[PDB]
Order: C-alpha cells, then structure tokens, then sequence
C-alpha cells in the first residue's frame, strides 16, 4: 500500500468518467477553434509557428504593437521597465511583425539539430574505420587546420555570448526565438570545431587537441587581431540589441566569418586533401544561411522598410554598417596574412585566388545586405583594402 | 564562372530523382529472373507512388515516432496494457504472432516480385514493399512484446515463436499467408499475395480487427495495426500494375483466372474460419457478426471494386466463391468446436460463450443454439473448465464418433459429422500412404500436385503419445514448469497443470486407420 | 504405433551412426542417392521413417559436403557433380528430358527424380538451382493447361489413387 | 447516398432474413461496383481533414460520400473517386504537409490509388485497362 | 448519424470498462515478462533487436537451428521447399546465430536514414545559397565527376539488385534483415549520385544531369568493363545467397567499390576544389562500414568459425575469393585508366599516389577479410597487377 | 603516414567536448556583465549536467517525439 | 521500513482542527532541516521498468528508507540521504541503448542536490561545495 490515495483517473475510471460525461455539454460553446485566430498571418494562412509564438510577450500598448495596457508591475531600481523602448535606437510600428522564414519554434529547431547530432557520430565512427585521414596533407592538418581553425572557435564563441543581453532586452517573441536559436548555432560551431580537433587527436599520434595553442593564437597572433577586437566590441561593448544582431550577423560574420569559414578553411580543405573538415563546415554554413534568413527579415522586411521608421532605421543601420564594415575589412586585412603560411596553389592561394575570394564575400554581401538598406559600397575598394595585407 | 552563380535556395525533391530510376537498368543476356514462372509478358510499368530510399525512411520513421510515442508514453501512463478484457488479450497472442509469420513470408514473396520485375521502377517499388514487410514483422512482434510487459498473462505472448509449433491451428497458418505466397510462381505473387492477399484479406485481418480490439479495451493493437496498413496502399498498387500487364497479353491472361481462384480458395480456406473464430469467440464485446464483416469487406467491396470491375477485362468471379460464402456463415463455428476441444495444444486461454454470447450467436446465426450451443453447454456440465474433472473434449468427440481430420493441403481441421461449413471427406491411398482431403478445390490441387503437399499433420507426429508429454516436450508451460500456458477458462484461479492433463489419459490416434 | 519424441529418437540416432561410417565421396553419393530414392517424394519406396527422413537427409548432406571439401579439388566443387558427371551436361540433359515429356505425369516424375538424384551436395548449388527453376517452369506450364478440364473422378484414376472413402 | 453506407442493403437484415439473401442464387458471384473505400486512421491531422475537407468540399463535389466512425479509423465510401489535396490540408493544419506526409495516416484503400502532384486520389477507374 | 453502430471503447466507456475490470484477475498469471526469453543472447544482455527479430523465421528442425518440425505445407512444383538447405553451399549448426553489430531492426534503420534524408535537403538549400560551387575545378566537374561518378551509380544499382534473390532464399531472420538493409543502402547510393548531378544542374548552366552519358560509359567504356562484368555475374550469374553477399560486399565492393568511391571520387574531390561531392560520399562510406560490420559477423564470426563447418565453409569462401578477387583486380586494372584523363596532382594522381591508394585498399582488405578466412594474398602482387593498367 | 592508421571505430562523446568549454573564454577589460547587481564575488564554477549544443537537441527532440506522438496520435 | 518519508507522513495524517492546530503551532512557523531527498519520475515504459526492477529492489536494498508512491502520472520517491540510478543497469534491463542522458528524459523533478557522475544519476542531501 501507500500513505496517500491512489487517484482515480477521470478518463478511465467508470464512476468518474460517467460524472464527467454528464457534465460535458452535448455541443460546442463556440466554433472558433483556431488558436489565436487574431494573429495577422504573414503568409496565405496562419502557421503553427505563429500560433505558438506570437503575442507570447505581454507588451503594453506603449511598446509598439503591444495588446496589453498599463505600467509593469515591478521595474528596476531607478525605473527601468521590464521591457522598454530605451533598449534600442530603432523604431517600428509593431515589434511583433518579424517572422523567421524557417518558421522555427522550439520543436522543429531541436528536431533538425538532433538529426545532425546523431548522424555526425555515425559519420565519425565510419570515417575512423575508413582511415580516410591518411591522405590529408600533414602540414595543413598540423600547422594550419589544428591551430588556426581551432583559433576560429573563439570567434564563434564570442558571437554566441553577444546574444546574452539580446535574449533579455529584445522586444518581441519571434525576435527572441531568432536571437536564441542563432546563439546556440554559434556555440555549436565552436563546439564542433573542438570536436573535430579532439577527433583528429584519436587518429594521429602526436596531434594535440588542447585549446592552448588556438587560444594563444586568438589572443595574441596578429592574424586574428582585428577579428578579436571586433568580436569583443559587438559582444561586450554595446547593449543596443538591434546593433548587436546587425553588427554580429549582417556585417562581421557575413564578411570575416564567411571568408574564414567558407573561403579559407572549407575551400582550402578541398585543395589540400582534407576529407574531414568539409563535414564540419557543412553544418556551420547551413546554420549561417538559416540565421541569415531570419536576420534578413528582421532588418530588411521589418525595420529598414517600416512604414513610419524605415528611413529613420536606415540612418542608424548605415552608421552601424560603416563602423563595423571598417572593423571587418581590418579583420580581413589581418587574416589574409595567414596565406603567407600555406602551400601555394594557383587560383586559390595566390593573389588572384585571394582577390576572387574577397570579391565573392564583399560582392555577395553587397547584394545580401548593403543594397537592401541603401548602404553604398565600392566592392573593388574593399578588396584592394584587404589585399594590402596579403604578402605576394 | 568563379564570381557569378544563381544563389537561390534549391534542393532536389524525391520525384526529381525518381524520374531517372527507369534508366538505371542496362541490358545484358543474363538480366532476367531466377525463379520459375508461367508469365513472360512485357511488364515495363510505372509505380503510382514515387518513392526513393531517403524519402521511404522519412515517411516510415515519422509513422514510427507517433506510434511509439503513443505506446511507450501515453498508453503506458494510462496503464492501458492491462485494461484489456482477458478474452481479447488472449486472442492477440494468436492474431499478432500468426500475422507476424504472414508479414515475414511477405518479405520473401515481395523479394520474388522484386526479382521477377523487369522495370527498374518496379524493382524499386518492391524493395520498399520488402522493407515494409520487415517493418510489419517487427510491429507484430512489438505488440506481443508490449503485452508481455504490461498484460496480466505474459505466457504465450512471450514465447509463441516456439510454443505455436505444438498445436494444429499453426500448421494452416504456415500456408494461408506463408507457403502459399513464396512456394510457387514468382510473378503470380502479384495475384495471390497482392490482388487477393493484400487487396482483399488484409482489410478485415488488420483494419477491421482494430475496432474489435477497441471494443474490448485494447488500444495498443489499433495504434500499431492501423499504422501497418498505411504501407499496404503501395503494395496493392504494385500488384495491380503487374495484373494489368498480365491481362493485356493473351498468353499470360489465360493463366489468370485459375491462379485467382486457387489463390482465393487457398487463403479463404483458413482465413475465414480462423479469423471468424478469433473475432467472435475470442472477444467479449462483439462489433458485428463475422459473416457481415466478411460480406462487407470480402464479397461486396473487394469482390465488387476489384474483381467485379476487372470482369470487364476477362477476370472471372472465383468459381469457389459459393463454397466460400458457406464457410463465411458456418466454418468459424465448426472451427470453434475443434479449438475448444483441443485447447491444451494451443498457447492461449479460452472462454466458453456465456449466456449473453449464446443469445447473440443464436440471434445472428439461427440454428447455433441447437447445435454448437448444446455441445458447449454439455462440455461445461462435464467440467470443461475444472482442472480436477479429468475431462478433455477431444476424447469425448472420439467416443461419440466425431473424428477430427486434417486436410492434407490446407491443414485446416475438419469434423465431418459436426460441420455445417463447406466440406466432405475424401480418403485416398497413394504409394502406401493414406491422405485425407476435405473439399473439391484442395483435392484437385493434391491430385495434380502431390509433391507440393507432403505436410505432416499432428496425428502423424504425435501418434500414440500422451497429451501431457507432447505439451511438456514443446515447452507449453509457464515459468513454473508445470502450469499450462493454454487454459479452458480466463480466470486467475484453478489453472490446469501437466498432471491435470495427464489424468485424462488422452492419446493421439491414427484417424485414417479405419479406412 | 507409438511415435518417439520429435527431435531425439532412436531412428535419428541409428541413422546418424550409419552416416558416421561414410568415408568417401563416392560412398556418400551412393548413400544419399539411394536414401532420397527410397524415402523422399510421393514416389518414395517407404514411409517407415516419414517423420525423421528430412532431418536424416540433412545429416547425410552435411557428411557428403564435408567429404567434398576434404577430398575434392576446388574445380570439382564448381563444375562437377559428385557422381563424376560434368555439371553443365547434367543440366542440359535433364532440361531436354523434361521438355520432351508428353504429359504432366511424365514431366512431374522427371522433375521429382532429378531432385532425388542431384539435390546438393551432389550437384553444385548454382547449377542445381538453375536447372530446378527451368524444370519447374515447364512443369508449372503443362500442369496449368486446362487445370479444371478433368473432373475429380478422372483425376483420381489418372493419379492412380486407391479411393478409400468418399463422404456422401 | 445511403447505398454507400457500411450497413447498406443486406447488412440491414439479421437472422433468417440475412441468411436468405446471403445464400440467394444471384449472390454467389461478385457484382461490379463503381465505388471506392478509403480508410483514414484517427489523428489530429486526419480528424481536421475529415471535418473541413472531406465532409465539406469533398462531399460538395461528390454527394455520394459516406463517412462512418469505426472507433480507431474513419470509414469512407463513395461513387467513382475520392480525392484529398495535401496542399489544402497543409493550409488547414498550418504546418509543412507534403503528399508524402498525408499518407502517414491513410490506412487502407479499396480501389485504384495514386498521387498526382499534391493530390491523393482513389478511383474506380482501372488505369492501364480503361480508356484514358 | 451513421448506418453502423458507434462502437463503445472498453478503455473509456464506463459500462464496458467496469465489465473488463471485473474479469481481469487481481494478479499476474506468470512472472516471465521478457519477450522470447529463450533466445540465446549474443551480448551480456538480451537486446530488443534480438527479441523482435530472432526466430521470426519458422524453420523446422531439419534446417539447422529451427525450432519447428515437419515438412512445409506447400512447396514449389517439383518439390523445392519454401526454405531449404539446397539454397547455399555453406553449412552451420544454427542459421540463427548471425547478429548485426548495429542491432538494426526496422525502426532504428529508418530512423537514422530519415535524419540523413532531411539534413541532406537542408544542406543543399544552404549550399546553393552559399554559392560554394563557384570554386570547383570545371574540368573535374564536367569531364570526370559528371560522367564517371555518374557511371558509378550503375555499379551501386547492380549491387542493389543482387540482393533480390538473397531476400527470398536466405535461411534466417537476422540474415534477411542484414541483406535487405544493405540492398536499400546500395540503391540509395545510386539515387544520391543522381541527386548530386541533378543538384549541380540547377547551379551550372549547360551542365547535363541526364544519365545518357553515364549509362553509355558504364555499358561501353573500357574503364568500367571489368566492373560491369563482375556486377552482372554477382547479380544475375549465381543464386547461392551466401556467395552473392560475400562476392558483392566482402570482395568486389570492398576492393573496387572502396577504391572508386573513397580513393578516387572522394579523395580527388579534396584536391580539385570539390566542396559538394564529399557530402555525398560521406553517406555511402558510412553505409559501407555499417554494412561491413554485419557482413563481417555473418561470414567470419558465424560461418568461418562454426564449430562443425568452419573449415568446410572456408574452403568455399577461399574458392569464391580467388575468383572474385581476380574479377576485382581486373576491374581495377580497367578503372585506373581513368587517371590518364585527370589533371596530374603529385602524390594523388601520379604513379606513386595511385600505388599508395591501391596499397590502402588491398592492405585494408587483407586485414578486414582475407586474414579472417585464411585467404593468403600478396598485396604488392595485387597492387602491381592493377598498376599494369596505369598509363605513365 | 599514408598507409598505416588506427581504424578502430571512434566518435567524440559530449563530455569530451564539454571538458574544454571552460577554456573558450578569454580575458579582456570589458568582459563583464551589463546589468546592475549587488553580487561581485568569484563565481567560476562547473555545471553538474555536462551538455553541448548537439546533445541538448538530441535530448529535447527525444522528449518531444514521445510527447507529440501521445497527443496527436493516441 | 521508514514511515517518516511517506507522502502523508506526520501532520499530513491529520484533518480538520487537528491539522490546523499543528500547522499553526509555534514550532512550525520556521523551516526544519531535513536529511531527505525527493525524486520524481514521470511514468513511461522505461521508467516503470526502472521503478520495479531497480529502485524497489537494489535501490531499497541499499537505502531501506526509500518510499515510492503512485501519483497517477508520475512516481513519487522520498528517501534519507541520497537516491541513485545507474543508467548502465537500466540499459541492461531495457535491452536498448540507454545513456545517462536518455535516463533524464523522464526524470521530472528533484528536491535536493542532483548531478550525473559517469553513467550514474544521483540526488543527495549533501550540500556540495559547502559540506566537508
Ligand atoms: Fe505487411
Ligand atoms: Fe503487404
Ligand atoms: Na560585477
């Protein structure tokens, strides 16, 4: 036995189920069965993503778009509201407008990453059994990949922590979900970089997967000097949560981050015989494009084209872009000094190869971000600015 | 070039890959089936459900996650595994494990269709079907696996893959949806497995049964069985494509009507009495008369939507249908007599029909009370359920001249002196061996193809042996080593032991010795 | 009659003792062919070991197969029957035999006797399965010609059964 | 259309009346039927499809549709054909729902079934035999 | 309303639930709740994989390991049994002994491949958005990858169909599951090759993803002459289901297949700037190692070491290996003629690079298969035989 | 080298990555919280449930599948 | 056994005025240190097996103070000192992969200091970082 009563279930206990059946009316008391039917659908019909996310944040009418009323029940010492317009320079007619084009609420997000989590481990057990590490260029593996791809995890880690204040300060539910999912993907990138290094250590005797060398390079090597200065500022130098998201994803990671991950480590892996790294960069680059879709909607669809504050917001976005683009080309100018340490491959690591890589990064960024907010940029000028740090 | 490219987000949908599957085959002299077949017509067809490997797994994994969520989370938290009426929990020992062997043989049969297919798209579709039948094998196993963990009698749920070998009803199961599929013409499987098996009999066997489970408190089986059948849409579609090509070639079409009739009789000979017995006698709450279930699914819908429609193109109504309809009305009642009389040879606990059941049987099958009902009530008065009675009805049958025979072809038991379903005993001696046949259709099969039908029956293997020794040898006991898995009642007390069986002194005779 | 236990009985034990004394491929091939002619198929000579013959056949197969791998060169395992005949010639001989049969009754006995004589390990498995399938094709086709043409009374006479009982 | 009901025709009779028609001479051969039978296992997505698609736009196009509750599944029978557009269901459910996802709970079919684009169809037509 | 009765559920209807509760005994009628407790466990505890799979095949006692008795109910015309010892030359004391080390019943199998299916499409949508195809060597893309990797799908397709007779003929449940899962993985490989080609066609104007050229190369190009002859023989030339599985997976695919997929297309992708192909070869190589574990258990653990028939089975396995290794060495000798069409990369496509690739494949195969069945093999002799087809 | 390597099947468990997480931080003058607080004590601690991003997603998705299966199906 | 760890132990046995008198007694207006721990496991196939074959056997054999109560949807467990569950033992019980992360799928609540050490989950009354 037990001290407390074994509760009878109303669903299956005959006596309680009969009582419930007598109390339930023989008809529905309303016909509106669409959960939060009054959400304005972005697409042709209301999505489950919107139903579960939208208006979860209890904003009052004095925060643009809020449906509630009155002041907060408890504020900070001094009077800072729980959420407030003072949290960002940007303005809108409705902070709820943002929609992730991937329509990620929590379940589809972890569902997809769970697939990547389990398949990765099956890939590693098979890769180690295949012995494919035997054909990788050892200099690339030991002197470039282990040290400088390892150092790059600190860039992804810093971008992850830049979201801590964003997760507290931002003013709507869909934005908060976008920000947090982007943060996890960044710390995932840094953890996946370390996972590959620990994995290689099991295959190559003498290969040191410790973070001692990568951390020393990230903190003192001039190759990452500009990048680390930019990450420290975006992470800990600002609290405007829109500035952090824009500078982090739309400027820095869209230029330096894409060049380092895609143009250097992923691309050069496929010229130095690295059959392992492309599996890991496949994930970080997938995460980048997913994040970009949501970041693009927040800043381009919603903020840069807000019916009342579009030009107002572009003024700040232009100023932020000018500052953080200068930071990013300075980071790239420092970073391209790493080509002086790699084995030369024509069309990839020579001046023409690096120039064409910079033209892709700056050119794609002009189309994906600059053109959409009215930021004028001379692509060739930025390429030549970075190439000034390339040793011929 | 190195700078300009279309950066629009694109993937590749399954139908984009599927359209090129037909070109994956190439011609060489040995590129043909390995199995014997009468059908050599052109059969380069397109499959109606475009599927590739990656999409196959996505579809099935999605079905599984919802199914196992219901079983392992929700229904377990509700304790649903022990909310089943004992009659139906015992019935699912037989239904799920016997279907399991049908699903398993369907793997091998689908592999023959895979092997005998000539179009790459058709080989692709049959591999998916082969995979589905593996899925169904494990689904049936999972039902008995779950019953073993949560139901009040795990014995028989937990070991049928060996305890089924004891009893005679298992012999016929190894033909109806097993040997009858895989031991014959490979492309003919599109007729027996698919046009008949999947398109006709899976609906009452797998779909309709779920309503009987729910009526008797079982929500585990509907969760699984209804997911099983979702795969059958592709299986039926695969077979129909081949049946069309057979009907279009005059040389192939001349085999179709005979293969159809033989398939329909072979399957219905066992399916009709056994499933009808398990539905009506292995339940407390009845959904409907079994003969109405059979009328709705077999005769009217399958017979009308498939066979009747195909009549426009030379497919004939099965000549054995008249004999089959008589089986639909009475044969499951005949089988109940043999099942109750030989209960110690099974692995399930049986329940004699109570007064409410008897009224239902007589209302829906007028004449049942004066024949079957009087027999069951006489057995009860003799102590059918009482382990100290020393009474087992099989000896009672013999003492009153009600011999039990086994059809050499279908393995279905036959009691000619008590049967109301289709059948008449034919006893032939050939090459110093006696054989008992029970209907016009099986006797033709044996007379023309004797080397296909050499199945030993329980009387030939058990001849002269005492009942309790056969049961003990076959592991037909619970974990105490003495109490039988099978029982003549569904109560928790007064369970029969090997010694209780032994006191009756039942010894297997040679039923053909008198001929 | 009283049958012994299913899986362990004096008949199986006694036959295992006979099998253990086979010492050559030739002796075991004659042993297995005589056994299959005497105890298998509807045209067997004897049903005296009916519930045991299939297991015993398995044990004879295992003995002949191990003797093959111990005594015969590799090429003989692939291209020859243990009778010494060329495997391909056996296939062609029996395919031609069944294609010349004038009735299903002639065709059924050719297929049955082929299996009795050349079932593996006598013939290599690959050759046997090819021939068996080719024979089964012809047998199926001639049997499914006018399947319902002959009444049961005629079929009983054509088969040659002794009718012991016909229920009214 | 009551002729498509589960208990239509002979299924209304019981006792001797049922047996008399069941064993009648004209009922010892199959009878061609222009109907189709669709079975959908009950679920959140399927019950929404039944109420707002099959019993609305479905039965508006095909008034012969009969839907019956069989505890664990839906029983559907109709003349000619039954169709379900996964794109329409996806708009109803508010979540990704391809034609492959629709088949997750489509349990049984009595008739010729196929998928054409986003639409699932079960039809009485004998494709490959009937004139196109 | 409806014509048929609305059946009341015994689980929730008060009247029927009370009747069921009165009939269910107040105690369990046995304590043995382990489903098929009598299965002999391969590992320290009985697994769910074994519980659901083992003894599903209803073999009688005259098929080694069967628990049933008597003849089959219906046999082929002539007398061929439903399953029979005549289906294979190999013998064992128990055909049920085989265990997939991955313990795959149907659900974990489709669960894993479902992850790969959905992640693949997310990867392609991001890869196309990344534009990473821009840096691939166009000659490799157009003249080597599209044509000869496309031709390789027909090898995978033929190996897939080789399993059709195995799925019917094999003598136990765990073996049947191993064979069928291996067959799907092969046809998956062929479909994934075509998927990559169709994907490239959407990114590169003029890139023809039709199988016309790949099929012409597979059927007529001498580079695939030996491979196609070997596949046709394994698929359609034999029905011994153990010979098919061994020749297919343990000899041909382990030698020619591993060289083509891993040493040529995957490896050279990482010297010609191909950032796409490694994502697809990652899957086929994962599938190969999973299949190898199950193939290894059937033939090495069970058959080559069966207490009564181990040496007997090794006699046949040795004869099969000698024949199909010669076929595979001839296939590789034909295949290495493809190196005459590739751009020369030191250590990868020169004679020394091809020699080391053959040493890995033949060397791994000696350790993974030959040593385990007692098949003696001179690796250098087999390497030099293939190199006779290498154009200096 | 190019020929010999350990081909034993290995992966990387979540705890293997997690042990290096503490080293992901680096020192700079602005590396401190942005919010007002009275608490400024040393607080370099270890979390009792080692988790990384991939393993977090695997755990929660597994919970979800059972939960949504029970709701939408059973 | 140990009745002091029962859900309805002590004051929880009383009703009416008797309960109120002790609930409002002067000595019960401050918290009292407890050496106990409370573990909650939500019901499922895996958990119900763990409860019967681990917690109520070897668990209570090590810690005889363990009390387990049925709370419809979950298990209520209370014990002196600590409660431990070895995922490796559960994996041997279930016959399927079962890491300590998989064990936490249905571990709902904890009252005490909880942690994972290898394959073992533990909730303890110890104040780690403060005690000893
Ligand atoms: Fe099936
Ligand atoms: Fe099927
Ligand atoms: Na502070």
């Amino acid at each position: 036995p037990q001290s407390s009563q074994v509760t009878k279930r109303g669903l299956t206990d005959p006596e309680r189920a009969a009582i419930i059946a007598a109390a339930v009316p023989d008809h529905a008391l309303d016909t509106q069965r669409k959960y939060h039917y009054f959400i304005q659908p972005r697409w042709k019909r209301l999505s489950e993503y919107e139903q579960l996310s939208c208006y979860a944040q209890p904003n009052p009418d004095w925060i643009a778009g809020g449906l509630d009323w009155g002041d907060w029940t408890q504020k900070f010492h001094g009077g800072r509201p729980s959420w407030g317009n003072e949290s960002t320079e940007l303005r809108t007619t409705d902070w709820y407008r943002h929609r992730d084009p991937a329509r990620r609420w929590h379940h589809p997000y972890v569902k997809d990453k769970s697939e990547e989590a389990r398949y990765t481990q099956r890939f590693l057990a098979a890769y180690s059994s295949e012995g494919s590490i035997r054909t990788i260029d050892p200099y690339w593996r030991d002197e470039i990949l282990n040290k400088y791809f390892g150092a790059l995890l600190y860039s992804e880690y810093g971008l992850f922590n830049a979201h801590s204040s964003v997760g507290r300060d931002c003013l709507s539910d869909t934005i908060r979900q976008t920000a947090v999912f982007a943060a996890l993907d960044k710390v995932d990138n840094a953890q996946m970089i370390q996972m590959e290094r620990l994995f290689i250590a099991k295959l190559v005797p003498g290969f040191d997967a410790s973070t001692d060398v990568p951390k020393k390079i990230w903190t003192t090597d001039p190759i990452y000097s500009g990048a680390r200065a930019t990450v420290q500022e975006i992470w800990q130098g600002v609290q405007d949560w829109n500035e952090i998201l824009w500078a982090g994803h739309a400027v820095y990671d869209a230029t330096f981050g894409q060049f380092a991950r895609r143009e250097f480590f992923q691309r050069l892996a496929t010229v130095y015989g690295d059959t392992l790294t492309p599996f890991f960069t496949a994930q970080s680059q997938t995460y980048f494009q997913t994040t970009r879709g949501a970041i693009d909607d927040l800043f381009v669809y919603c903020l840069a084209n807000d019916s009342e504050f579009g030009a107002h917001n572009r003024t700040f976005l232009n100023a932020w872009t000018e500052h953080y683009l200068a930071s990013s080309v300075a980071a790239l100018k420092d970073f391209v000094g790493l080509y002086a340490k790699v084995e030369k491959v024509a069309g990839a690591t020579d001046r023409a190869g690096v120039s064409e890589a910079l033209q892709r990064v700056f050119g794609d960024w002009k189309i994906d971000y600059a053109d959409k907010i009215g930021f004028r940029v001379d692509v060739d000028q930025k390429v030549d600015a970075v190439l000034a740090g390339y040793k011929n | 070039d190195a700078l300009k490219v279309n950066r629009a987000p694109v993937g590749v949908e399954p139908q984009e890959v599927h359209k090129w599957l037909q070109s994956f085959n190439w011609d060489f002299k040995e590129n043909r089936t390995k199995y014997p077949t009468k059908y050599h017509m052109a059969n380069e067809t397109k499959e109606q459900f475009k599927v590739i490997a990656k999409e196959y797994a996505r579809m099935e994994a999605a079905k599984d996650e919802r199914q196992f969520g219901t079983l392992l989370d929700g229904l377990t938290r509700l304790g649903a595994g022990n909310k089943v009426h004992p009659r139906w929990g015992e019935t699912m020992k037989v239904i799920s494990n016997f279907l399991e062997v049908g699903e398993y043989n369907a793997i091998a049969a689908s592999a023959m269709l895979w092997d005998s297919a000539t179009a790459a798209e058709q080989k692709n579709g049959y591999l998916a079907q082969v995979l589905d039948e593996i899925r169904h094998t494990h689904q049936c196993a999972f039902i008995n696996h779950y019953y073993s963990k949560h139901y009040h009698d795990p014995a028989g749920h937990n070991d049928a893959r060996r305890t089924r070998a004891i009893g005679p009803l298992w012999k016929g199961m190894k033909r109806v949806f097993a040997d009858g599929f895989i031991s014959g013409d490979a492309v003919e499987c599109s007729v027996n497995l698919q046009l008949v098996g999947e398109a006709c009999f899976t609906n009452p066997l797998i779909v309709a049964v779920t309503e009987w489970a729910s009526a008797n408190g079982d929500e585990i089986t509907p969760t699984v069985f209804l997911s099983v059948e979702t795969d059958e849409l592709r299986h039926m579609a695969n077979g129909y494509q081949t049946v069309v090509s057979i009907a279009n070639d005059p040389a192939s079409a001349k085999f179709l009507n005979t293969d159809l009739n033989n398939a329909f009789w072979t399957q219905q000979k066992y399916f009709t009495p056994v499933l009808g017995y398990l539905f009506e006698y292995g339940s407390k709450f009845k959904v409907e008369p079994w003969v109405k279930t059979w009328n709705r699914w077999v005769y009217e819908d399958w017979g009308g939507i498939w066979i009747g429609r195909l009549g426009k193109y030379g497919v004939e109504s099965p000549a054995s249908l008249r004999d089959a309809k008589r089986d639909a009305y009475w044969a499951h009642h005949d089988l109940a007599l043999a099942a109750y009389a030989m209960w110690p040879l099974g692995f399930a606990r049986l329940a004699l029909p109570d007064e409410e059941d008897q009224a239902w049987f007589e209302a829906n099958y007028p004449g049942w009370a004066d024949h079957y009902g009087k027999i069951f009530n006489e057995w009860k008065k003799l102590g059918y359920e009482d382990p100290k009675s020393g009474f087992i009805p099989y000896q009672w049958l013999l003492a009153n001249g009600h011999d039990v025979y086994i059809d050499r072809v279908s393995q279905v038991p036959f009691i000619p002196s008590l049967a109301k379903g289709t059948g008449s005993l034919r006893v032939h001696e050939f090459n110093g061996k006696k054989h008992s046949l029970t209907d016009d259709w099986g006797e033709r099969q044996w007379l023309i193809e004797p080397e296909r039908y050499e199945c030993h029956n329980v009387f030939e293997q058990y001849e002269g042996r005492e009942l309790s020794e056969v049961i003990a040898e076959g592991h037909g006991v619970r974990s105490d080593g003495k109490t039988l898995i099978a029982q003549p009642h569904t109560r928790g007390d007064n369970l029969w032991t090997l010694e209780d069986i032994k006191r009756a002194g039942c010894v297997f005779p040679d039923p053909l010795a008198k001929f | 009659a009283k049958r012994e236990p299913i899986h362990d009985n004096s008949i199986r034990t006694e036959w295992e003792a006979k099998i253990a004394k086979l010492t050559s491929v030739d002796q075991a091939t004659k042993f297995i062919q005589d056994f299959r002619l005497a105890y298998t198929s509807p045209f067997r000579k004897s049903y005296d070991i009916d519930v045991d013959y299939q297991y015993i056949e398995r044990k004879i197969e295992e003995k002949l197969s191990v003797l093959k791998t111990e005594k015969l060169p590799v090429a003989d395992l692939i291209t020859k029957a243990t009778t010494g005949e060329d495997a391909a010639a056996v296939e062609a001989t029996w395919i031609a035999k069944i294609k010349a049969a004038k009735s299903k009754y002639e065709a059924e006995r050719i297929h049955i006797e082929f299996r009795q004589l050349y079932k593996p390990p006598v013939l290599p498995v690959n050759v046997f399965l090819r021939t068996d399938a080719a024979l089964g094709t012809v047998l199926m086709e001639i049997r499914n010609t006018d399947y319902y043409g002959t009444p049961l009374e005629g079929l009983r006479k054509e088969r040659g059964v002794k009718v012991l009982h016909l229920q009214a | 259309s009551a002729h498509n009901a589960y208990n239509a025709g002979i299924m209304q009779k019981t006792g001797k009346a049922f047996a008399d028609e069941f064993f009648a001479e004209e009922n010892q051969v199959v009878h061609e039927s222009n109907a189709v039978v669709l079975v959908l296992m009950k679920s959140d997505e399927i019950d929404a499809i039944i109420e707002d698609i099959v019993l609305k736009g479905g039965k508006a196009k095909n008034p012969s549709i009969v839907v019956e509750d069989k505890a664990g599944f839906w029983w559907i029978k109709a003349d000619g054909a039954i169709e379900i557009d996964a794109a329409e269901a996806g708009e109803l459910l508010g979540k990704p729902f391809s034609v492959y996802d629709l088949l997750i709970n489509v349990s049984s079919t009595v008739g010729r079934a196929y998928t054409l684009g986003t639409k699932f169809t079960i039809t009485s037509e004998l494709m490959g035999l009937d004139r196109a």
